[PDB]
């Protein structure tokens, strides 16, 4: 018995087009259909410079924007050998972590709105509209902040942003507590989530989950502890790791990972060195407006970096960061030219949404939206 | 003008060419000027050093402003 | 009787927040571009990163080389083995810093 | 399916296999997409045969394997309601060019 | 194993005056009354809402909204036709054609940003050498018809003169970065 | 006189402009911005806008995100089952016009190729207020309908 | 007759309950609800209505007019006729039936027909099975409401609703049988669908879960029906358990004690409780839901009939 | 350049450039809480059962006395 | 014309048309042909701006420019035909409306557009669309008016093509869609006059393909009144036989003598009397459509057919009638 | 590296790198056999197929290069086994070893055309349903061949005609002197 | 490998020109030579 389970609530899971082969109410197999959001991203990037390539990444995962620009930047610094300053690293993490918070605040309470709890959605989205007052203030666009450029980061924080991020972090433990007091204790929540989509660790490894769905099963594997790719080796934070694997562990993790991300934000705030914002290598970082206008040699680079590009040397690397969805890695083959060459984007949600087939076997049809909830399936990456 | 008749169809607001051809040329001292832009060297064009050896005013290519030697 | 242990008193409504609106330049930021040691010393080939790298050394192995290597590898003693990334789980409630970071 | 086409013989064998499959599947094609009135089974067999014959001059076995795979893909997406029907009905001298364009 | 796991996870809470605690917290729905109480606290608290047309959300001088071609204080469009923004544009929205005007100084005969084919990433504002193209904080230009949304060659992007009073402010405050 | 017709059109338009429930084809991030425009700060339930989860009963359809060539038939099939006094809002550059992906093979060059559009919310990630202003422009498009005066020709 | 004076104000009550729910459930979410249409959204219900009325049909289909064009009429007529016996104040019941309560039980047993028929006439297998699931839920929390009413009936003498609200002059049955009010509310939540218990009413599965031919009138009538059934099943948690129209009896000098105003205040409390409890709690999945009406609210309802019968038989309190 | 963009009149040297950018105040920010401080200071298991059972014993006695008055 | 392109949807065809009846059943196919072969279309609409919305697509970013105009007020028709070289006229009604009478909607407009196009010297091809058999002394006042329209568009503007499409079938048509939704009166089809009428319907796509084919043609097809008949000369009963093949229903016709019908359509003919209320557009029973139904003059004589446009019409079975499946 | 000593020399056939992530450019025949190694091995335990990156080199003779990434959650290392298969060479599928390879190989076949051997359900995952052509190749034009889709008299249907759009402007930024 | 490549028929009868782009005469630098391109 085949059922074309589509997007239950649009605007939350946009193009979800599962084709469930059911058995009464018990689902026997879930066959997701991809491509409804397949923009030509892995082709369009081959046609544009390494700078023009960056805006696609904030548009790859639309609920955790800067994590993908941070995964791309670290793939055009893996090749460029472009050492970025300490302040660029600290800002880059303070925003990758603000993005982890922006994602878990959505991927928890959009999940909690698919399950049925209507209010956590709107509380978490007031919180997200506080964090977009930081995105929009530091770069310009509330969602797609093309801000974490290859060398360092686009431009320094405004002169009042750390004070505001602090005044937000002080009041954010309470918001997590409310999102938690409203959902963690509920017997209507546990019942809707405990023993739902349980993934034994061998399955989370096999299906390349590598995210909050690889730390549910108990595999202690965070690419901020495994492969520290910034000040992360300096910052202190504990990676919460589940013990059962059910969608109630992944929720409890995403609601603790939203507190450890608060620890990382507070650290990045309390220790942010007053250094240069971009790599001093002005052939990888366009010089400031003031310098390119006054200096002829800076003007030449501002011209050959906003038209030509880097021309990062010939290589091929797989740089993977811990994006909120999971291990978002961008395999970036680079022909010597200024344009990338098959900038393949390993995006979790392409490996997670595979897991829907075995996660939601023998679960009731109303659980198939809870699974899609805890996978944090955002179809931009799929 | 005719070039300005390609992008502007208003023809009531003065054409930028006239707005810059009606500003007087700026007297200066030396033989080279800066014309960094409006006033703020960071909100104007890249600094363009103009030569004033000729008698006629030498326009700044980026801003249209005109400079004369003022000996 | 709820999640208010004199700590939710940090409430969401701020009412004094972004007190200095962004486009108001009370303090003019500086945002250093280059380190002071690299302002009047613009030698680049030392600082270069794009092109200052050893060239790719792609040398071929023929059967002789690999049979030599297999015969040279007499035994796989410990420390010729990849180390395990040891990670165990350990329950902790709020002990890191006392809940205050 | 492994490319057992180490020769044109196995490839031709599986070409005939795919041809028999498409022919014996024409019933469901006519049913799901309602061509049993516009098109005759003779005509659909004619079209499938003209397809398999239009690309008959392929001395390469692997290219024939891939052609049969594309054909099986097309069929499987026609059998099920994956693609629509208004194309299936469509799937089934110099001067007169000069007057129109320059190409 | 799940059978033994259940037996043990239920033999953990197996001492009187603990079975009673759990029974009175699953019968007098007590986890749920802490949900209702929080929900009430938020029912009575002030509302984080904004009656939009009259007051609007906070922005920043770096905010990227409607593209505006700036002008030099003394008229003269700031846009010398270098085509750097046409080059840097990721979506290739800007189409620039250049002609030496009769005055002799280069200028763009055609400067058409296609807003629909535009990602509002601010690359044009960065790439332009003289700050000729900047994004005005407008962001309120929803158009009834698509053809209007294609911003014409240097005529509608020349409406930035109205927004110059705010664009000049944002630039005077952002240029420090 | 005609005044009664003018007021009955004002009334019909006030209804259709007060309660305008859109089937929010929230594909991609502009659905995340649309969710912020439905969220606590910029209420859309204030202006009557109630995000319907079904095309059956909906006055509008705020298509957002990249309309993929594969989600084009589904968008058209959804638009064909809205009740006739329907409108469509394109939100984001990818939905209104070709956008960042204008030249992508799999991306339609703007939903204006599938559904007839009535208000294009501009800006690739429109500010939540910008989508809100696009809807406050759709409200104007309603207030300029006067369908009764046209039924009387 | 005077049935207009109980249907028209109830129609206005339902129309303004759609707004009361949106607005209260919005205030909960830290946001003002419908607030532009009227002075405070007060005209928003009229806007929703006048919009649904002016929406052209998707297909006329006036041919099939006896099958499912009178089934929403039936559901709504039942939800409205169960209002006769509900007394708003002493001698304000429209028809004091000496078996009033059992008549409400029968009206529910016919609402089951309403749902089943209006779901079967929708020739959609998914929507029909959804309507059947919703009917089985509405009828499985009806044995629990039945036994809860048998409790509040043992406490009272007769089924006469005016007596059940007159039998509380000493104390409301909400104070001694509070555990029962919680079970009647959590059942009235589940008998009607609007609840933590609304998987058949999961936002999408509801619209595609009642009919195929909407034409707007069907959509409004189902929601007008659900909101009247809700005003009713909240006007029962306030007759039986809360004092139907009884004050706290302190007899204040400031308060002249109107009856219908007290009944109104209490039914407002229970409507606000419907909303609050829709906001703050996740859905039950209809597979734990049916396993909560049988395995949780039937044993805990049977026990209560034996407890309130025992404790009233031993000590002659009957 | 970079010594003509960050002036600081004087300074005798390329170091000691102004360098005024955003950061934490001297001494860092306050210690921010991140743990879950959910206060369980409500009515206990008892006191909730004994409030309920006290009511279904005195309130039921009141129901009985009200039944006596009504009879 | 001055064509610079390859196909359409971004090409140019030098045809900046003003399809006067674009917001109509024939108009949506003709506009799609003209704007899919890549040519501008200045669709003028009469009332609600929602009328030509379904035409803002099918044309690439200004290839279809819907414009507002009042039918009785010129200086607005001249504004719609300001920048135009082709002017097709699809403005016609089958039912008298209290405001616009049969002549004021079929003849006194086509003559008016003809004159105001003549004045606007530059309209290369002016196509005039009227029903087949619309010759004077035809019973239906719609056809007498549509004949006077032809005679006044040719006189006031020679070399003006005149299509004569017979009843056109297709989606959202006025011939089959009223019969269905009256089969929804329990299979009861009231074929009037006993189905002795002989009329040649035609797939509306092919009428559009002919209207565009007289534009792409050379100097010919100017002043030559075609007759876009179609294949398979049918009878009303026989055409109804094909509907019941698509919509799954059992043929349950009845015969209606013409007096019975004209009495059943005697109401809705007081249109000029009932001023304070417009009547609901008589769909199936139209006294004038019935007067036309009487005499089977709706057959293509030796006048120009589709064959004189290198064009052959589609049939009326299969896809060109598959819009009826939505009634099953 | 330990992995190269134990691995049969024939399996790492063509190439081997030693930075930017190490790779074993192997042969298509020994691939799933090589993927069987590095997994289910005590000292090399990958277990996690992170990614399968098709890469198209038009100037090669074996056009494509199916780059299998592999993470080793145990030893915390990442190896990138590669291959090389042209347009008509069915390559071994590793969905049997790492079941995540299912969708990645569907995408590699869809984008490129590198059919996978004994891969169950090898069906176009990303591109349109009636899609003909393989996008992420090099010779596939950006705007696609026939990929405009508009509504028309064929109501409720979006056609798939030949494509026409504002010409993608390719900018020749690449400068001499590299 | 033309038919399996999914390219439409009308674009496999195309006539191409396999040149090697000459050096841009304006700039005397050979860093873009030796890259044969189908035209
Ligand atoms: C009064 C206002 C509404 C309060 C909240 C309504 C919640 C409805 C469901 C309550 C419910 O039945 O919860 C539990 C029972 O609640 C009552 O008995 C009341 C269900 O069983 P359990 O999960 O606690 O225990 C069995 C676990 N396998
Ligand atoms: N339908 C048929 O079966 C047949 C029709 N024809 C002829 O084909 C042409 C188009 O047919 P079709 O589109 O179906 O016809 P419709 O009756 O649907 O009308 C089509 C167009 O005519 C316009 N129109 C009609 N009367 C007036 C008026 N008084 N003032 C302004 N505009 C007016 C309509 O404007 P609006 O939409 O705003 O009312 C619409 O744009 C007409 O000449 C018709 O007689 C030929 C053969 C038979
Ligand atoms: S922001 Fe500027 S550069 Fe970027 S796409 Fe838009 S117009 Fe082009
Ligand atoms: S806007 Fe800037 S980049 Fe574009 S042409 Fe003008 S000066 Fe050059
Ligand atoms: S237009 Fe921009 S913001 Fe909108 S969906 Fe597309 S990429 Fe996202
Ligand atoms: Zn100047």
């Amino acid at each position: 018995f085949t059922l074309n389970f589509g997007p239950q609530h649009p605007a939350a899971h946009g193009v979800l087009r599962l084709v469930l082969e059911m058995n009464g109410e018990v689902v026997e197999r879930a066959e997701p259909h991809i491509g409804l959001l397949h923009r030509g991203t892995e082709k369009l990037i081959e046609y544009k410079t390494y700078l023009q390539a960056l805006p696609y990444f904030d548009r790859s995962d639309y609920v955790s924007m800067m994590a993908q620009e941070h995964a791309y930047s670290l793939a055009v610094e893996k090749l460029l050998n472009c050492e970025v300053p300490l302040r660029a690293q600290y800002i880059r993490v303070l925003f990758c972590e603000i993005t982890r918070i922006l994602n878990h605040l959505l991927a928890l309470t959009t999940h909690a709105m698919d399950v049925g709890a209507l209010t956590p959605f709107l509380w978490a989205f007031e919180e997200r509209e506080k964090l977009l007052e930081f995105y929009e203030r530091v770069s310009g666009a509330r969602m797609h902040a093309s801000f974490i450029r290859p060398g360092g980061v686009a431009q320094d924080l405004p002169l009042g942003l750390c004070r505001d991020i602090d005044s937000f972090t002080q009041q954010f433990a309470s918001r997590i507590d409310e999102l938690e007091e409203m959902l963690t204790g509920n017997r209507i929540w546990k019942q809707r989530l405990v023993d739902i989509g349980t993934v034994t660790a061998q399955q989370a490894k096999d299906w390349g989950f590598s995210g909050v769905m690889l730390r549910g099963p108990g595999v202690c594997w965070d690419l901020r502890r495994a492969a520290p790719y910034d000040v992360y080796d300096q910052l202190d934070f504990d990676v919460p790791v589940g013990t059962r694997g059910d969608c109630y562990d992944r929720y409890c993790i995403r609601i603790e990972e939203m507190r450890q991300s608060l620890r990382i934000i507070v650290q990045c705030l309390n220790q942010m060195p007053s250094g240069m914002i971009k790599a001093d290598d002005r052939k990888l970082c366009p010089p400031s407006r003031c310098r390119m206008k006054l200096s002829m040699e800076s003007s030449i680079h501002h011209f050959e970096l906003y038209t030509e590009g880097f021309s990062v040397p010939a290589s091929s690397t797989y740089t993977a960061v811990e994006a909120p969805k999971g291990e978002f890695g961008v395999f970036l083959v680079s022909n010597g030219s200024n344009r990338p060459y098959r900038c393949k984007i390993r995006a979790p949600g392409f490996a997670h949404l595979q897991g829907l087939d075995f996660m939601s076997k023998h679960h009731m049809l109303a659980d198939v939206v809870t699974i899609i909830g805890t996978q944090d399936i955002v179809f931009g990456e799929v | 003008g005719n070039h300005t008749a390609k992008w502007m169809q208003d023809r009531s607001k003065k054409s930028p060419m006239e707005l810059i051809s009606e500003v007087p040329p700026i007297k200066v001292d030396g033989r080279i000027v800066a014309c960094e832009g409006d006033t703020n060297p960071a909100l104007g064009h890249p600094i363009e050093f103009i030569c004033l050896d000729l008698n006629e005013p030498a326009i700044c290519k980026y801003c249209g402003l005109r400079y004369v030697q003022d000996h | 009787p709820c999640a208010h242990p004199e700590y939710l008193e940090a409430v969401p409504k701020a009412t004094e927040y972004r007190l200095r609106c962004p486009a108001t330049i009370d303090e003019e930021a500086i945002v250093p571009s280059s380190d002071p040691e690299t302002v009047y010393n613009i030698v680049y080939h030392g600082r270069d990163q794009r092109r200052n790298r050893p060239p790719i050394r792609r040398y071929v192995l023929t059967k002789d080389n690999v049979v030599q290597m297999m015969n040279e590898k007499k035994s796989f003693d410990v420390s010729d083995f990849p180390k395990v990334y040891l990670t165990t789980v350990e329950e902790d409630l709020d002990t890191r810093g006392g809940g205050y970071e | 399916v492994p490319p057992n086409s180490a020769n044109l013989t196995e490839a031709r064998r599986r070409v005939f296999d795919f041809f028999r499959a498409a022919c014996r599947s024409i019933p469901t094609i006519m049913d799901i997409y309602n061509l049993q009135d516009v098109v005759a089974p003779s005509q659909l067999r004619y079209a499938i045969s003209a397809q398999i014959r239009n690309n008959a001059h392929i001395t390469d076995p692997k290219v024939i394997d891939l052609l049969i795979f594309k054909g099986m893909e097309e069929l499987t997406d026609i059998v099920d309601h994956a693609k629509q029907r208004h194309h299936i009905i469509g799937q089934y001298d110099f001067l007169k060019n000069f007057y129109t364009s320059n190409y | 194993d799940d059978e033994e796991a259940e037996q043990l996870a239920k033999e953990i809470s197996k001492d009187w005056s603990t079975v009673f605690e759990r029974s009175m917290n699953t019968l007098f729905l007590t986890e749920m009354v802490r949900g209702l109480s929080l929900t009430l606290k938020y029912f009575f608290d002030p509302k984080v809402t904004i009656n939009y047309p009259f007051e609007k959300g906070p922005l920043s001088p770096r905010f990227r909204g409607e593209h505006a071609l700036r002008r030099y204080p003394t008229g003269e469009e700031r846009c010398i036709a270098c085509k750097l923004c046409e080059a840097v544009c990721p979506a290739q929205a800007i189409t620039i054609e250049a002609e030496e005007r009769e005055d002799g100084s280069r200028r763009t005969t055609r400067y058409d940003i296609d807003m629909t084919k535009c990602i509002y990433c601010g690359f044009c504002q960065e790439a332009c050498p003289v700050d000729a193209i900047v994004e005005g904080p407008n962001f309120e230009f929803a158009t009834e018809t698509h053809e209007e949304l294609l911003y014409d060659k240097e005529k509608l992007l020349e409406n930035g003169d109205r927004w110059e009073t705010e664009i000049a402010e944002n630039l005077r405050s952002e240029s420090l970065y | 006189a005609e005044f009664v017709i003018s007021k009955v059109d004002d009334l019909m338009n006030w209804a259709r402009t007060g309660s305008i429930w859109p089937m929010t084809f929230g594909l991609a991030c502009c659905a995340v911005e649309m969710m912020h425009t439905g969220a606590a700060r910029y209420d859309l339930d204030r202006f009557g806008i109630i995000f319907r989860p079904s095309p059956r009963q909906s006055d509008c359809m705020i298509v957002a995100g990249t309309l993929t060539n594969k989600m084009a038939p589904a968008l058209r099939k959804v638009y064909d089952q809205m009740p006739e006094p329907r409108w469509v809002i394109s939100m984001g550059s990818c939905a209104n016009g070709g956008g960042y992906y204008h030249y992508s093979y799999s991306v339609v060059r703007g939903c204006d190729r599938i559904v007839p559009v009535d208000i294009y919310v501009p800006g690739c990630p429109p500010t939540a207020e910008a989508l809100l202003y696009g809807l406050l422009q759709l409200q104007k498009k309603i207030n300029r309908r006067k369908d009764f005066l046209h039924w009387w020709n | 007759a005077e049935i207009l004076g109980i249907i028209l104000p109830l129609l206005l009550g339902v129309a303004f309950l759609v707004l009361a729910e949106r607005k209260v459930m919005a205030f909960v979410q830290r946001r003002k609800g419908p607030d532009v249409v009227g002075s405070f959204g007060l005209l928003q219900p009229l806007a929703d209505g006048l919009k649904l009325i002016l929406k052209e049909p998707i297909s006329p289909s006036s041919a099939n007019f006896f099958l499912f064009r009178m089934a929403p009429v039936a559901t709504f007529m039942l939800s409205l006729v169960a209002w006769a016996v509900v007394p708003f104040d002493y001698g304000m019941v429209l028809s004091d039936l000496n078996i009033g309560l059992l008549y409400l039980f029968a009206i529910s047993s016919l609402g089951v027909y309403g749902i089943i028929i209006a779901g079967w006439s929708s020739n959609s297998k998914y929507a029909f099975l959804g309507a059947l699931r919703s009917a089985a839920q509405m009828v499985s929390y009806e044995v629990s409401i039945g036994l809860i009413l048998i409790t509040v009936l043992i406490c009272v003498g007769s089924c006469n609703l005016s007596e059940i609200v007159m039998a509380q002059k000493q104390i409301w049955f909400g104070i001694p049988l509070f555990p029962v009010l919680v079970m009647f509310f959590i059942s009235c939540l589940a008998e009607t669908n609007r609840a933590p218990f609304d998987l058949p009413e999961a936002e999408a599965e509801l619209v595609a879960g009642y009919n195929v031919e909407y034409s707007s009138m069907g959509f409004a009538l189902f929601f007008l029906g659900e909101y009247a059934n809700m005003i009713l099943m909240s006007g029962l948690c306030t007759l039986f358990f809360l004092g139907g129209w009884l004050p706290i009896l302190d007899l204040p000098i400031f308060k002249k004690i109107p009856g219908s105003i007290w009944f109104s205040i209490k039914v407002l409390f229970f409507l606000f409780l419907y909303i609050w409890v829709r906001a703050a709690f996740p859905r039950y999945r209809y597979d734990q839901l049916m396993g909560l009406g049988w395995k949780v609210f039937l044993p805990l309802s049977l026990a209560w009939v034996v407890s309130v019968s025992g404790l009233l038989v031993t000590f002659q309190w009957l | 350049t970079e010594a003509m963009i960050r002036n600081k009149p004087g300074m005798a040297s390329v170091k000691d450039m102004p360098l005024l950018q955003d950061g934490p105040p001297p001494g860092g920010f306050a210690p921010v809480r991140y743990a879950r401080r959910i206060s369980n200071t409500g009515p206990s298991a008892m006191a909730m059962f004994l409030a309920v059972s006290g009511a279904f014993a005195w309130g039921m006695y009141q129901v009985g006395q009200g039944n006596k008055i009504r009879r | 014309l001055a064509r610079k392109g390859t196909g359409g949807r971004s090409s140019v065809s030098g045809i900046v048309a003003t399809v006067f009846g674009a917001t109509g059943f024939l108009g949506r196919y003709l506009v799609q042909q003209l704007a899919k072969m890549g040519s501008q279309v200045l669709v003028p609409f009469r009332g609600s701006e929602d009328s030509p919305r379904h035409l803002k697509l099918m044309g690439d970013l200004g290839q279809v420019v819907p414009m507002k105009f009042d039918p009785r007020d010129e200086d607005s028709i001249k504004a719609v035909m300001a920048k135009a070289n082709v002017v097709i006229n699809l403005i016609g009604r089958e039912y008298e409306t209290r405001n616009f009478s049969f002549e004021d909607a079929n003849h006194h407009i086509a003559e008016k557009l003809a004159l105001v196009a003549k004045e606007h010297g530059g309209i290369m091809r002016y196509i005039q669309v009227s029903c087949l058999g619309a010759s004077v002394s035809s019973p239906s006042r719609m056809l007498r008016a549509k004949a006077a329209a032809e005679e006044a568009v040719l006189n006031a503007l020679p070399e003006a093509t005149i299509m004569r499409p017979a009843t056109m079938i297709g989606t959202e048509d006025r011939i089959l869609n009223p019969w269905s939704m009256f089969v929804k009166k329990y299979g009861f089809l009231p074929l009037i006059g006993g189905g002795t009428t002989k009329f040649q319907p035609v797939y509306v796509v092919d009428v559009a393909a002919a209207i565009v084919a007289a534009l792409k043609d050379d100097g010919s097809s100017m002043g030559k009144t075609y007759e876009l008949g179609g294949p398979d000369v049918f009878t009303t009963h026989e055409l109804a036989e094909i509907m019941y093949d698509m919509i799954r229903e059992w043929p349950r016709y009845v015969k209606l003598p013409f007096p019975i019908a004209k009495a059943m359509a005697a109401p809705r003919d007081f249109m000029v009397n009932k001023v304070p209320f417009p009547l609901p557009s008589p769909q199936i029973f139209n006294l004038d459509q019935i007067n036309a139904l009487t005499t089977d003059t709706l057959v293509s004589d030796n006048a120009l057919k589709f064959q004189d446009l290198d064009l052959v019409p589609h049939k009326l079975k299969g896809y060109p009638v598959e819009f009826l499946i939505q009634y099953r | 590296k330990y992995s190269w000593e134990t691995l049969p020399k024939k399996w790492v056939k063509k190439m081997e790198r030693s930075e930017h992530g190490n790779r074993f450019d192997t042969n298509t025949d020994y691939l799933f056999q090589l993927l069987c190694f590095l997994k289910l091995h005590t000292y090399t335990r990958v277990q996690v197929l992170i990614d399968i990156c098709g890469v198209d080199y038009p100037s090669r003779k074996r056009r494509f290069e199916v780059v299998y990434n592999l993470l080793s959650t145990r030893y915390n290392s990442r190896i990138r086994v590669q291959t090389s298969a042209d347009e008509v060479t069915r390559i071994s599928s590793v969905v049997s070893l790492f079941p995540s390879a299912g969708w990645w190989e569907r995408e590699v076949w869809d984008m490129f055309g590198v059919s996978f051997i004994n891969h169950p359900d090898l069906r176009r995952i990303l591109t349109d349903y009636g899609f003909e052509g393989h996008p992420l190749r090099k010779d596939f034009p950006l705007s696609g061949y026939v990929q405009v889709r508009y509504d028309d008299p064929e109501k409720r249907v979006v056609s798939e005609p030949i494509e026409m759009t504002q010409e993608f402007r390719y900018f020749d930024f690449a400068s001499p002197w590299e | 490998i033309g038919k399996v490549s999914g390219i439409p028929e009308e674009h496999l009868s195309r006539k191409v020109i396999i040149y090697s782009p000459a050096r841009t005469a304006t700039q005397s630098g050979s860093g873009k030579l030796g890259k044969w391109k189908i035209n």
